């Protein structure tokens, strides 16, 4: 943590709704997913859970 | 939400196809001319609005949609400040340097805005160009199913038809199930 | 060959090389006439080929292990059974040290040749192979450590007359104690840039090894390669790391380390008698170290490093900031030389931040701004003190 | 064709080099470059076969029925174990998941395909001893239609240097030839142990045989249907390089219940 | 012809002894290359008149002729121990795409 050492502190925070919203469309594009799927509904039910 | 957009309009060519058939009823006939103008004048179809007027309709009717120059021009002086815009964001993103993502993307912007307009040629070099990036086989998969979707707005199947064996010969290097199946549909 | 004088074209240069063609075409035509008056069927170039037929191919690889009755020798392949090797007359008798690489023949299995080990497998890394970057230039202030560390490491070895006619041995070590970030290891860089030793650095944690065996070996290898490419400048640094962290790793635990310790400050000092291998230790934590490493004798000129002084930290600020492009907005006289506490590395580290930003603007002059936004956070990201409240 | 003579030294063939040219891996030990005989059926020259060789000149000479080399054998009906999934109480969500990442992928890959998931390609029963781990394998091998190699962890390190990646590649190509198959490796933490010791000749072939393990493993394409099943008391004494996508991904946790 | 010719030749160079693969850890010299045959011990081979001694680099496997270990061939996978690390290890790939949030 001295300074001059290692430079930049980067914070990855647990996924808000809106990024799990993004990774579950993200990692939901490899399967056959019927039509109209409200993946929003499922990621704000998805409390905690990260990545 | 993601979405590749609705451009091109494909109610513009249905309604347009429905116009140059005189099998079909009158009403039906005016309800598409009134929606083809009112489309046009909305979303800028100032090219497709020379394209209809000058082939299609009046190639075989056609009073409704008559070849009215000054709206020519007008739509096509802010079609083409439009486009100036464009060009001035990827000039800028050139000059900053940027990303390579970003000037694919800005390359999209470029060719997704010639396609709304109408004109296949400069769409077609624009993303051709475009492809010529390393981005992501998604990125890819979804620009050449724009040009696919360009074929099937002009009513061009052999354009659809090189577009969409293209789609089929880089998709073994995809297999996101999804983007299959947009090609999936397309080829039906 | 020699170096050539002057640098430009000059008549009296070309004469220098005229001088070179013609020494070298006279040892030519020397030789020439000797191996022509030599007889050429036991001379000339003959004798390759009867080296070469008397050596056999190919030639195996093995270790040596004596070299009883000499002209006589046992040698252990990994594989063969440890032959009675006889060794022969083109070999030199002073380089089978027990335990080299011979070159047994095929079939006979004689030694035929010596093969140096010139593998250095890890030493590649420690031996200092390029100048780092930074003179004494560099360095801001600190002119009495800089003096200190001149005589007592780069004087003995550059400029020996003075230490011979004084009649006094040079002080064998230095350890550079002192608060964490304030020049400590940029010293040594310095040192390291003007320097005609070689300059074997090494970290106290890479002697807490894992093994009960390799805590000693380590240490003993680093000091003999030390000694073999004499002079050494061998830089031990963070040398508290051994008695404090206690790592999982090690099997030993305190126990091993103690030996490592023990044979650290054996080597350093040694019935061995070593020759010019200086040593130069650093660490943040003077205290925690055990005094048979700090005795004198061992390391005798014991630098002290402090925190800089306003006009320290403003020369200081002067030198970092000499390669910026500057806007003339920025005042250097107000900028960081408030007199509200800084560090050697703040200093550059706001320094550092400030370019950062600025790139992120993508400006390629520097902003005032910028360089107060980057003071306000180096001054946030930094554990302030603990000691300073029994005194506040 | 007289080459072909009955003293011979089974070899396993390793890369193709040239049309003629092979680097086959002689039993005695080590590594030949060899002239490949112009009649053999060249399109069998698969990688880790078992080819033969002559004697003194190891001149590749004639290939094999690449399920004769195997020193370890396909579990035939003398030896099929006489326990039922009926008789195997508990263990419900267990039964499951090692049905649902054994069976299913063995008998339906196209479904797996269609869906989209990834099929696994290795599980990792573990969990306390004494808790079903070796008897839900067990029940599997009574019912299973595929083959069930079954091989015993130690069994594998033998004094001659060499009988150890050998043997490994014998018993994945032996398990790829009567595809489906299954391999269950059993006690796998006295072979892919973390810490280790490049000084001694135990440690240094125990690696070899992980190592083989591992690439063999990785060579599994999305054919060829054979799945690995390995059995540990102690889940923390393993190389973490057998726990990434690829290799084995499903983790079956037993649990004292 | 010139099959049937190769074919009745084929017979005699089959009982020619074979080549162990070797592994060039070290150049020597102009003439001298240090190779380390698997998996016994290093020898110090001689090279043909064709391969050169400047061509070979570290970790490239070679060919030598089990009579007298003489150099006659050059092989093309190399070692590089470096992507046996990140083979081992088997870390996926990704893309900016990939990554969401
Ligand atoms: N007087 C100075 N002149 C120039 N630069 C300095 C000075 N003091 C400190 N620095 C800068 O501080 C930076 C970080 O400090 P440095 O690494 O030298 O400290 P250290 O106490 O030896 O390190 P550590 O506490 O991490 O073992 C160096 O890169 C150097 O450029
Ligand atoms: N679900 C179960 N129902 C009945 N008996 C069980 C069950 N699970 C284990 N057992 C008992 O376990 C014994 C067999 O050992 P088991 O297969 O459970 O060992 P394990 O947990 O795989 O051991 P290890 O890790 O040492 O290989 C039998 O005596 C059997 O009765
Ligand atoms: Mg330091
Ligand atoms: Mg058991």
């Amino acid at each position: 943590l001295r300074p001059g050492r290692i430079d930049r502190k980067i914070e990855f925070p647990p996924p808000s709704v809106a990024a799990r919203a993004e990774i579950l469309r993200i990692h939901s594009r490899k399967m056959n997913l019927t039509r109209g799927i409200n993946l929003r509904k499922v990621a704000e039910k998805m409390n905690g859970c990260s990545g | 939400d993601p979405t590749v957009n609705r451009v091109p309009n494909y109610e513009v060519s249905e309604k347009a196809f429905l116009l140059t058939q005189s099998k079909v009823s009158i009403e039906q006939r005016k309800e598409a001319a009134e929606f083809v103008l009112a489309k046009i004048k909305e979303e800028e179809m100032a090219p497709y609005y020379k394209y209809l007027c000058e082939e299609y309709l009046v190639n075989n009717l056609n009073e409704w949609i008559k070849f009215d120059q000054e709206l020519y021009n007008e739509l096509c002086k802010k079609n083409e400040s439009k486009i100036k815009e464009l060009n001035e964001k990827i000039q800028k993103l050139e000059e900053d340097d940027e990303g390579e993502l970003e000037q694919a993307q800005a390359w999209i912007n470029l060719g997704e805005y010639y396609a709304q307009i109408g004109d296949k040629d400069n769409a077609e070099k624009t993303l051709g160009k475009s492809l010529s990036k390393a981005i992501s086989t998604g990125a890819k998969i979804d620009v050449m199913l724009t040009i696919a979707r360009l074929g099937f707005f002009y009513n061009d199947q052999l354009y659809v038809k090189e577009k969409l064996e293209a789609v089929n010969s880089m998709i073994e290097k995809g297999g996101d199930w999804e983007r299959r199946n947009r090609y999936k549909t397309y080829y039906g | 060959l020699p170096n050539i004088y002057p640098s430009t074209r000059c008549k009296l240069k070309l004469l220098r090389m005229e001088r070179i063609k013609d020494h070298l075409l006279l040892e030519e035509e020397f030789v020439s006439n000797s191996e022509i008056l030599k007889p050429f069927e036991k001379k000339q170039e003959e004798e390759k080929k009867q080296l070469e037929e008397i050596r056999g191919n190919p030639l195996s690889i093995g270790t040596l292990e004596e070299i009883i009755d000499d002209d006589h020798a046992i040698v252990t392949s990994p594989t063969m059974p440890d032959y009675y090797v006889s060794i022969l007359s083109f070999v030199d008798k002073e380089l089978l040290e027990p335990g080299c690489s011979v070159l047994l023949h095929h079939k006979t299995m004689s030694i035929v040749g010596v093969l140096q080990d010139d593998a250095d497998p890890m030493v590649s890394v420690m031996k200092m192979d390029k100048s780092p970057t930074e003179s004494y230039s560099d360095i801001g202030g600190l002119e009495s450590q800089i003096q200190e560390i001149k005589e007592s490491v780069e004087l003995p070895l550059t400029h020996p007359e003075l230490y011979e006619e004084m009649g006094i041995k040079p002080p064998k070590g230095v350890i550079l104690y002192g608060a964490p970030g304030t020049g400590k290891t940029l010293l040594a860089k310095a040192v390291a840039n003007q320097t005609s030793a070689t300059f074997l650095r090494i970290v106290g944690s890479e002697l807490i090894q894992k093994y009960l065996g390799d805590g000693p070996r380590l240490c003993r290898q680093i000091f003999k390669v030390a000694g073999e490419n004499a002079p050494s400048i061998v830089f031990i640094d963070e040398i508290d790391a051994i008695g404090t962290k206690r790592y999982d790793s090690n099997s030993g635990g305190e126990r091993e380390i103690q030996r490592t310790m023990l044979e650290l400050l054996n080597q350093l000092d040694g019935f061995d008698d070593r020759g010019d291998v200086k040593v130069i230790m650093a660490t943040n934590k003077i205290e925690t170290l055990d005094p048979a490493l700090i005795r004198p004798g061992r390391i005798d000129r014991k630098i002290l490093f402090e925190n800089p002084d306003l006009s320290t930290k403003k020369k200081i600020l002067g030198i970092h900031t000499s390669k910026m492009n500057l806007s003339e907005d920025v005042n250097l006289e107000t900028l960081v030389t408030t007199k509200d506490d800084l560090s050697g590395a703040d200093i550059q580290a706001m320094c550092t931040e400030a370019g950062l930003l600025a790139l992120r603007e993508r400006r390629m002059q520097v902003t005032a701004e910028d360089f107060k936004q980057a003071k306000e956070r180096v001054m946030k990201n930094k554990v302030e003190e603990n000691l300073e409240g029994l005194y506040l | 064709k007289r080459i072909q003579s009955v003293p011979l030294v089974i070899g396993q063939f390793l890369e193709p080099i040239d049309q003629n040219t092979g680097i086959v891996s002689s039993t005695t030990g080590m590594s030949y470059v060899v002239r490949i005989l112009s009649t053999l059926d060249r399109e069998l020259l698969k990688p880790s076969m078992s080819v033969a060789l002559h004697r003194h000149s190891n001149a590749l000479v004639d290939i094999l029925p690449p399920d004769s080399d195997s020193s370890i054998s396909v579990m035939g009906e003398n030896e099929k174990p006489d326990v039922t999934y009926a008789d195997v109480g508990g263990l419900d969500m267990q039964k499951q998941e090692i049905r649902e990442a054994v069976e299913l992928p063995l008998v339906q890959a196209d479904l797996y395909e269609q869906i989209g998931i990834d099929p696994p390609r290795g599980v990792l029963l573990y969990g306390p001893p004494g808790t079903g781990k070796t008897m839900l394998v067990k029940a599997v091998a009574n019912s299973t239609k595929a083959a069930f190699i079954r091989v015993n962890g130690s069994e594998f390190v033998h004094k001659y240097l060499g009988e150890g990646p050998r043997m490994v590649r014998d018993v994945f190509r032996l398990a790829r030839e009567n595809a489906p198959s299954i391999i269950f490796i059993d006690e796998v933490d006295s072979i892919a142990t973390k810490r280790f010791d490049a000084q001694t000749g135990s440690d240094r072939e125990v690696q070899r045989i992980l190592i083989e393990l591992l690439t063999q493993m990785d060579g599994f394409d999305q054919s060829t249907n054979v799945k690995v099943i390995m059995a540990t008391n102690r889940a923390d004494t393993l190389d973490p390089a057998l726990l990434r996508p690829g290799r084995l991904d499903r983790k079956i946790e037993f649990p004292s219940l | 012809n010139d099959k049937v010719r190769f074919i009745k030749d084929e017979l005699r160079l089959l009982q020619e002894p074979g080549s162990y693969v070797g592994e060039v850890i070290k150049i020597v010299s102009d003439k001298k290359v240090l190779v380390k045959v698997q998996p016994e011990g290093k020898y110090i081979v001689d090279v043909a008149k064709d391969i050169n001694v400047k061509d070979l680099k570290a970790s490239q496997r070679v060919c030598l002729r089990s009579d007298s270990y003489m150099l006659h061939k050059v092989l093309e996978n190399k070692a590089d121990p470096l992507v046996s690390l990140m083979m081992v290890e088997k870390v996926p790939d990704s893309t900016y795409d990939m990554v969401g949030g």
